[PDB]
């Protein structure tokens, strides 16, 4: 029971502060590339 | 080495520049360089640092300490409250009792006839203590007076040029 | 002679003499 | 006192506002639409999507 | 006292969507309802999924924080609004800048869009507000007279169509043709930082570190105080039902009765993992179309969903 | 009303950041009603943000917390754009956009108080949750590098001693070697100027140099401060250790006897491989040329398998322990020598206003810091390959090998590992199995590592260098005997030690 | 609501004297190093 610097656990994960039913999403980088309007027009 | 006459001048030149300002303060001293009277500050003249003798808990946490952590007298020094030569020294003398670096040394005090630089240096750190104002406004200053001198000159040399019955306009 | 001083130069005496040497603060503008 | 400078920013440029057409998303669809449950729609097919995930 | 306040349901959080690299300060939802937009202090403007929380697409433009976004409901346009002095418009089909507003001296801090006529107006921090063509991106007007930043500004169809808010502690309505200030109400002590139009009552609010007050149109009568919420607030937004949500700047969120001024909730939520207690706050609420969910945008760089809670009833949480 | 560009952006954002601060709350949260002090507040701010630049913890003694909340909330805001912006301008001088010259040493700058601000509280950590190394990965360490040293009749280091003859010799080369860097003869500054009129004195009256010497190694265990810098290579940066004059002079001459004396008893082994015998080319030919020349290699007639794995410690430098290097060191050297070694990395670094304590790792510009690195990588030689085997391929203390030879072909095919090379903290394996020791390993790292599904196939790196007919082909049973190596070569070394 | 002045360790724009006290004013170790350092002793 050494916790070696590379873990180091600080800051209780999010489950823990927000709770049991609070969904928690993480979005990083996006789907959808940016040629693709977000209006499409018409043809 | 280190003269009380130095030291006294790097007291007070830290007491006024600040504890992050050594190029100043070694351009205060001659033959002195930042690193040495950074070193001096860190190692003796610190107020923080503590000459006294050791509290029987002191020694035993010493030598505890220099048995935990052999060698690493950075590490240690902390945790006691001296600095790393004061807990060398000791921590060899109590091996015995029970058996350079110029930093550390306390300052030779002063002659009765100081050397001529060791009085001239006195009085140009006094005259680098005393002065806060800088060049620039200092010129202003200076030209404020000199401008009153033109102001004044001209208003008596304009009253008796009038008077000598001439009535200039400037424009 | 190298012979050890009779007081010393302690800061307080720098910092008083710096003080002391209060020309800067000068002569005021003249009344007339 | 109106200046004749001038500057190369200032020349026309998009001088038609596009309106948002039939489908795009048109005031009158919106005037129309009944919202909440077309979201909760979407949110029973967003849970159910990613219950497939896992 | 008062007739008793209706009772509304109480709000429970159920997401939170945590993408952003700087503080959260404007958000916004679409006309049609499928998506919203953020813009943050890390100088992007990212756009998700109002049903998933999925993020759909980031666009990346600005030089400093974004400070407020606007979606059009007559065209296909998305306007914000920088601390770099420069207001855009970008086109939703290419999703590419295609117009610049040019002429605010410093940050700009927000931004609405007249319902009818195409015209933008902006607010700053040189105590100006200006009226913008949006068509030739001309400056038809700039509403002067504020003697410090202006923080808020908010426009409508009907008479007066502007109010402004600023840190001097001033309301200012104006007419939009003649360009000047028609009213200037003074009744607060502290900068009007927010301010919010009833959908549907002719009347309006106006939020400040002493209390809430309400006005009533045209020449804003003063009608009610709504006092409780002493924290910088930093936003307002009603419902149509009636709900009036009060979001500080310490995190802290009130949730009122519009009619009556009764507070019947307090909602005190928490803070991402790694952030520091000190970094709580909400900048921006925005309600859904359907008036169901509650958005809100934060100083820890999160959005959080509230939703309504549907299984309570009047017994369960009563009407002080 | 002119735009903000890109030489206004700094300036810019610090206008709106205190334009900002100042509406906040010492206009919206005062109740300081006199005369609310926002001008000496935004003082508070600028000085917060420096601390923060130098890593000190900033605590005035009575300020009303709600200041104190919004100073923090607003620190947190700069530290965040500084470094994203850090970032960004990273990886476009990574990967060559860029050549603004400020940008370049702006960049620099913010990445060497990022490191030492992580650093500061890796030693921290150190100190707090205490030596990541148990107390029975240590002994075992200890007691399976006795057991090498007295299995090969090693011959401990003695102190130099007072009249040795090769004393000038060992000075001359420390100081020609210290002159080296300023053959320029430069600009160079106070301290290359200092540090060569050192030299000079030195290199006239080698007597009272020596006496000095010995006297430092004899007496000295608390040494003056160490700086560091950091040199940009755009792809990734190198610390560069800056060590003052005397001491220098003192390692030196310390890092030529011991390289001197462990080359006449022979510590090092010949897998050891910075060698003085071949330059690395060389190597490289004598490698190619040894697998080729091991019995039988190229048949696959009854199944067997070649396995070539190369890898790197990943950090050693870093997680030395400087108790169980003390110990470690004692083995070999006198306690004197010993002693100075661990406790002269023990040091203050400082860089600009930053200053910290080294007490963990090991500072790699010190000048026998080679010595420390291949002793302690010849320990995890050991870890790695077991005793037994490092006695057949280091052969008889009596005899020894040469660099990848063995005794007799007996020896030699008693065992996969066939060769094993070690440059100053990379490893490279050869193994050979037959069918059974690879079906029988390929079964334990399954049990463990179970891998239904097939995509060990996934995880693979190959390199895309060759033509795919050139490249690795990955069958199932190809790429399971590559990972169950792997996975049981990095179950070899403790995680608090070194890994793989 | 009284607000602390700052003495900072960079900035002394106007060159005034702080004593050293007031210029300076505005550790742990674990229980499992002696239990390492003994068992490596013996």
């Amino acid at each position: 029971e050494v916790v070696l610097h590379e873990d180091k656990k600080y800051y209780p994960t999010a489950e823990e502060v927000y709770g049991p039913e609070v969904e928690t999403i993480v979005q990083e980088e996006d789907t959808q590339p940016l040629t693709e309007p977000i209006i499409k027009p018409v043809k | 080495v280190w003269r009380n006459t130095e030291d006294e001048i790097l007291k007070a030149a830290v007491m006024k520049y600040g504890k992050n300002q050594w190029s100043r303060i070694a351009s205060l001293l001659h033959r002195k360089s930042a690193k040495q009277c950074k070193a001096r500050w860190y190692e003796w003249l610190d107020p923080s640092i503590k000459k006294t003798e050791w509290s029987r808990e002191e020694e035993e946490k010493l030598l505890h300490l220099a048995k935990l952590m052999p060698t690493q007298w950075r590490t240690i020094a902390p945790i006691i409250g001296r600095t790393a030569a004061q807990c060398l020294e000791h921590y060899e003398f109590l091996l015995d009792k029970a058996a350079p670096n110029p930093e550390t040394k306390p300052a030779r005090p002063d002659p009765i006839d100081m050397d001529e630089d060791e009085l001239e240096m006195l009085s140009e750190a006094r005259a680098r203590l005393a002065n806060t104002q800088g060049k620039k406004a200092k010129r202003k200053a200076r030209e404020k007076q000199l401008e009153e001198a033109r102001r004044l000159a001209a208003l008596q040399k304009r009253r008796e040029l009038r008077a000598a019955g001439i009535e200039i306009q400037k424009k | 002679n190298k012979a050890p001083a009779e007081v010393q130069i302690t800061a307080e005496q720098l910092l008083r003499e710096a003080k002391e040497r209060e020309l800067e603060l000068l002569p005021p503008p003249p009344q007339q | 006192q109106l200046s004749k400078q001038y500057s190369s920013r200032d020349l026309p440029s998009h001088t038609k506002i596009k309106y948002r057409q039939t489908t795009q998303d048109a005031p009158e669809e919106v005037r129309n639409r009944d919202f909440r449950r077309e979201l909760e729609e979407r949110e029973r097919a967003a849970a159910r999507e990613k219950n497939r995930d896992r | 006292t008062m007739p008793k306040p209706q009772w509304h349901p109480p709000w429970k959080l159920y997401r939170v969507i945590s993408g952003h690299l700087g503080w959260v300060r404007c958000i916004a939802v679409e006309p049609g309802n499928q998506w919203f937009v953020t813009g943050s202090a890390d100088r992007t403007i990212k756009i998700w999924d109002l049903a998933s929380g999925k993020l759909k697409l980031s666009l990346t433009g600005h030089i400093s924080t974004v400070r407020g976004v606007i979606v059009s409901t007559r065209s296909p346009y998305l306007f914000s609004c920088g601390e770099d002095k420069q207001v855009k418009c970008w086109d939703l089909e290419y999703n590419k800048v295609i117009r610049h507003y040019h002429g605010h001296l410093s940050a700009v801090y927000g931004l609405d869009l007249h319902p009818t006529i195409d015209v933008l107006v902006t607010c700053s921090r040189d105590s100006t507000a200006r009226i913008w063509d949006v068509r030739t991106k001309a400056s038809v007007h700039t509403l002067s007279g504020h003697t410090n930043a202006v923080a808020t500004v908010r426009c409508q169809a009907a008479e007066p169509q502007i109010i402004t808010g600023s840190h001097d502690t001033t309301i200012r309505l104006w007419d939009l043709v003649a360009g000047k200030t028609r009213v200037t109400l003074t009744n607060h002590k502290k900068s009007v930082r927010a301010v919010v139009l009833h959908p549907r009552h002719y009347t309006f609010a106006s939020g400040s570190p002493d209390n809430i007050k309400q006005w009533k149109f045209p020449d804003g009568s003063f009608i009610q105080n709504l006092s409780g919420h002493n924290a910088i607030i930093n936003t307002l937004t009603v419902n149509s039902d009636g709900v009036l949500v009060s979001g500080a700047d310490n995190g802290t969120m009130h949730l009122w009765d519009w009619r009556t001024g009764y507070n019947f909730q307090r909602v005190h939520a928490a803070v991402q993992p790694g952030s520091l207690d000190s970094e709580s706050g909400i900048f921006a609420c925005a309600f859904d179309q359907s008036e169901s969910r509650l958005l809100t945008a934060e100083a820890d760089k999160t959005i959080k969903v509230y939703r309504e809670d549907d299984t309570a009833t009047e017994e369960t949480h009563p009407v002080s | 009303a002119k735009t903000v560009t890109k030489q206004r952006v700094e300036s810019h954002f610090d206008l709106e950041l205190r334009a900002a601060v100042m509406h906040d709350i010492l206009d919206m949260m005062p109740e300081g009603i006199k005369q609310n002090k926002a001008r000496t507040i935004l003082q508070h701010l600028s000085e917060a943000w420096r601390c923060w630049k130098a890593n000190i913890p900033w605590k005035v003694p009575g300020l009303p917390t709600p200041i104190e909340n919004m100073i923090l909330r607003y620190v947190k805001a700069k530290a965040d754009w500084w470094t994203n912006t850090a970032h960004y301008n990273r990886e476009r001088i990574r990967r060559g956009a860029t050549v603004d010259k400020t940008v370049c040493k702006k960049n620099l700058g913010r990445l060497t108080r990022l490191y030492l601000k992580a650093e500061q509280e890796r030693q921290h950590n150190y100190l707090k949750d205490g030596p990541y190394i148990t107390a029975e990965e240590a002994v075992a360490v200890y007691t399976t590098t006795v057991h090498w040293l007295e299995s090969r009749r090693f011959s401990p280091i003695p102190f130099p001693p007072l009249s040795y003859k090769h004393d000038t010799k060992l000075l001359i080369l420390a100081l020609e070697r210290l002159k080296e860097a300023y053959s320029v003869k430069s600009r160079l500054n106070q301290s290359q100027r200092e540090e060569l009129g050192l030299i000079e004195q030195a290199y006239d009256n080698p007597h009272e140099a020596l006496s000095r010497i010995k006297r430092h190694l004899l007496t000295q265990r608390a040494f003056k401060e160490v700086g560091i810098e950091f040199m940009d290579l755009y792809s990734h940066l190198v610390p560069v250790y800056d060590v003052e004059p005397l001491e220098k002079i003192t390692d030196a001459y310390l890092d030529q006897y011991l390289w001197y004396e462990a080359d006449k008893r022979r510590l090092f082994p010949p897998w050891i491989k910075p060698a003085d015998t071949e330059p690395p080319p060389l190597l490289v030919y004598k490698w190619c040329q040894g697998i080729n020349n091991l019995q039988d290699v190229w048949e696959t007639s009854e199944g067997e398998c070649n396995v070539m794995l190369e890898s790197r410690f990943e950090k050693m430098y870093e997680k030395i322990d400087l108790t169980l290097l003390n110990r470690l060191l004692r083995l070999i050297v006198d306690h004197n020598i010993a002693d100075y070694m661990t406790a002269k990395n023990n040091v203050v670094i400082n860089y600009k206003d930053m200053n910290h304590t080294n007490s963990y790792g090991i500072i790699r510009g010190l000048q026998f810091a080679s010595f420390i690195v291949q002793y302690y990588g010849l320990v995890m030689d050991l870890l790695v390959l077991g005793l037994h085997r490092a006695s057949e391929m280091a052969g008889p203390p009596q005899m020894p090998n040469d660099f990848l030879s063995f005794q007799d072909i007996a020896t030699e095919a008693a065992h996969p590992i066939r060769l094993f090379c070690r440059y100053i903290d990379r490893i490279h394996i050869f193994f050979r199995f037959t069918a059974d020791e690879a079906r029988d390993l390929i079964q334990r790292y399954l049990t463990e590592h179970p891998d239904p599904n097939n995509e060990n196939i996934v995880g693979y790196n190959n390199k895309k260098c060759w033509p795919r007919d050139a490249r690795m082909r990955l069958m199932k049973h190809d790429v399971n005997l590559g990972r169950a190596v792997f996975w049981d070569i990095k179950n070899r070394l403790p995680r608090s030690v070194t890994t793989v | 609501w009284k607000i602390p002045p700052c003495i900072s360790n960079w900035k002394n724009a106007k060159g005034y004297t702080i004593p050293l006290d007031k210029r300076l004013a505005a550790v742990h170790i674990n229980e499992n190093f002696a239990k390492l350092a003994e068992a490596l002793y013996i």
